[PDB]
């Protein structure tokens, strides 16, 4: 997680929520 | 001027001045990695 790498955790959380919600 | 008092000169047969000497400052080696990924490659493999 760098100076521009702080969005990756939010990306991973959004991807987990998008997997879990859709079917 | 400090040499004018002690010894004498003729006319200057040519005119000179003080100049600055330095290397020709290129310092430039552009490459694949500098133009492709100047950032951290860990960020790039995280994007991958």
């Amino acid at each position: 997680v760098q100076n521009i790498g702080g969005i990756f955790i939010v990306l991973a959380a959004g991807l987990v929520l998008s997997v879990f919600v859709a079917v | 001027y400090v040499r004018e008092k002690v010894i004498d000169f003729s006319k200057p047969f040519m005119t000179l001045g003080i100049s600055i000497l330095y290397r020709k400052p290129n310092g430039t080696n552009p490459g694949v990695f500098s133009f492709l990924n100047p950032l951290s490659p860990d960020i790039w493999m995280y994007v991958l």
